[PDB]
């Protein structure tokens, strides 16, 4: 998908798919196995401040290390690390 | 503009305005996020978590920052 696009960006240090159920999906630099859970649970809790189903619900915790920003996708869950 | 605001207090809610108030549920779902987020550690010993905290969607976003045990959120267009 996007997916291959995002694993090939230079300007993201960090990335990690995951599902509902947590497991670890696909991670690369910054991000692994032990984001999985957190992130899972970050992205289901953001998806219920939302009602319309046409949303990608977005958690972006800016940070002066990097921003993390994790969109909840529909069957997958995309976290992203941006050394910004 | 603001479409609204929170702001909670060692869990609890303290204050309240716009499409935020009276919104129990709401407001208990937010606390949630904001303590997973502030759980969130990048590598070993690493805080704070983050500085801002936000979740946007089609036309609402809030934004979130956190203060010791106290929490303030705004809900804004775009």
């Amino acid at each position: 998908q996007h997916l291959e696009d995002t694993m090939k960006n230079p300007s993201i240090v960090g990335v990690l798919c995951t599902d509902s159920q947590g497991l670890n999906l696909g991670c690369r630099g910054t991000l692994s196995d032990e984001h999985a859970g957190v992130i899972s649970v970050l992205a289901q809790q953001a998806a219920k401040l939302t009602s319309d189903p046409t949303d990608i619900p977005v958690v972006c915790l800016e940070s002066d290390n990097g921003n993390i920003m994790i969109q909840k996708h529909d069957g997958i869950t995309v976290a992203v690390h941006k050394m910004a | 503009d603001q479409l609204g605001y929170l702001v909670l207090s060692e869990g609890a809610v303290l204050a309240s305005s716009g499409d935020l108030e009276n919104d129990e549920q709401a407001a208990s779902a937010i606390s949630e996020l904001v303590s997973t987020a502030c759980g969130f550690r990048l590598h070993r010993g690493m805080n704070v978590p983050f500085k801002r905290l936000s979740v946007v969607f089609g036309e609402h976003t809030l934004l979130v920052t956190v203060s010791g045990q106290r929490v303030f959120v705004v809900k804004r267009q775009n």
